[PDB]
């Protein structure tokens, strides 16, 4: 089974650096072209670079050339792409990809989960929870960066559940609330940049 | 670089109707007996996924609905009769030639019947109170379709202090969800909140309120 696991995300001010790693699993990797692709929020698809079986490589210069260079290493199964020069158009999900694989008149395509790149100047704040009690839910208020990810009964219910997306506030900071609806029938929050959980019943 | 221009960009369809996303590009996409084209379908919160590949090639698990055609620098896209859960962004995208190049996105909405919000009105915590600020927020469950007006009023009609929400549309049963909050310091000054929803789905507008 093919799995393509990212990680290095998350935030860095402007003209730093960061280095994404995509660690590949039940792939022969060795054989294979590998290419990272970024989404900035609300906006499409834009490909980053690609790194052939060779090792020779090429970028989307207009773009990232220059700033950003993507390697392997075979032995570990493992695709990089070291971020520097970090600019505040950069912030995106990155996701490292095969893109399409022809071969035995098959078509294949593998993808990984994605890993968020903040660039901004701001300050990490963890969340403040707040419990909505009567349809129920939990109030997330006054974090930076995004993303939080919130799961109700640690993860267990997961019927009728919305969560809604991340408004920014006029302070800079983030929020947003995850609602359920109980008709008289009878939250765990986790926000990585700031290393904060909390569970409000 | 190749330009891709994708065609339209929003697309509403209802459940049972065919489908036509068009994809444009400024250089031909043939070499030998391919044309380098490749359609991919993103749902929210997930990763891209492979539906055509090489223009007119269905991708292994794609159901038969879904088919691609053209050759050069034109192409289509076809679902013969959409579904609830093909709700997403559609985007085209050149391998011919590097830089590899997308399409802008089509965002295919489901065009269901009308559906009337579920509206809840929930107040400020103690455990907020016990802070220097206040959240009112008003829920607004499954409707269709997005176009709802959500209005703040101790019976005075508020603006400029809320901000609004929207969830994507639902996977199953292609309605939407909004959430409005009002934020104040204040609070403890006035008696009666209230938000108040109309939609088309309901004869009368809505209101729910506290004390």
């Amino acid at each position: 089974e093919v799995q393509l696991l990212e990680s290095g995300g998350g935030l860095e001010q402007p003209g730093g650096s960061l280095r994404l790693s995509c660690v590949v699993s039940g792939f022969t990797f060795s054989n294979y072209a590998f290419n990272w692709v970024r989404q900035a929020p609300g906006k499409g698809l834009e490909w980053v670079a690609i790194i052939y079986r060779s090792g020779s490589r090429m970028y989307h210069a207009d773009s990232v050339k220059g700033r950003f260079t993507i390697s392997r290493d075979d032995s570990k199964n493992t695709l990089f792409l070291q971020m520097n020069n970090l600019r505040a158009e950069d912030t995106a999900v990155y996701y490292c990809t095969t893109l399409l694989i022809y071969e035995s008149d098959v078509g294949v395509d593998f993808w990984g989960q994605g890993t968020l790149v903040t660039v901004s100047s701001a300050s990490t704040k963890g969340p403040s929870v707040f419990p909505l009690a009567p349809a129920l839910g939990c109030l997330v208020k006054d974090y930076f960066p995004e993303p939080v990810t919130v799961s109700w009964n640690s993860g267990a219910l997961t019927s009728g559940v919305h969560t809604f997306p991340a408004v920014l506030q006029s302070s800079g900071l983030y929020s947003l609330s995850s609602v359920v609806t109980v008709p008289s029938s009878s939250c765990n929050v986790n926000h990585k940049p700031s290393n904060t959980k909390v569970d409000k019943k | 670089d190749i330009v891709m221009t994708q065609s339209p960009l929003s697309l509403p369809v209802s459940p049972g109707e065919p489908a036509s996303i068009s994809c444009r590009s400024t250089q031909s996409l043939i070499f030998g007996e391919h044309n380098y084209l490749d359609w991919y379908l993103q749902k929210p919160g997930q990763s891209p996924q492979l539906l055509i590949y090489l223009a007119s090639n269905r991708a292994s698990g794609v159901p038969d609905r879904f088919s691609g055609s053209g050759s050069g620098t034109y192409f289509t896209l076809k679902i013969s009769r959409v579904e609830a859960e093909d709700f997403g962004v559609y985007y085209c995208v050149q391998t011919v030639q590097v830089p590899y190049t997308f399409g802008q996105g089509t965002k295919l909405e489901i065009k269901r019947t009308v559906a009337a919000p579920s509206v809840f009105i929930f107040p400020p915590s103690d455990e907020q109170l016990k802070s220097g600020t206040a959240s009112v927020v008003c829920l607004l469950n499954n409707f269709y379709p997005r176009e709802a007006k959500v209005q703040w009023k101790d019976n005075a009609l508020q603006s400029g202090n809320s901000q609004e929400s929207v969830t994507e549309q639902d996977s199953k049963d292609s309605t939407y969800s909004l959430s409005s909050t009002l934020t104040l310091s204040d609070y403890e000054k006035h008696k009666v909140y209230a938000c108040e929803v109309t939609h088309q789905g309901l004869s009368s507008p809505v209101t729910k309120s506290f004390n």
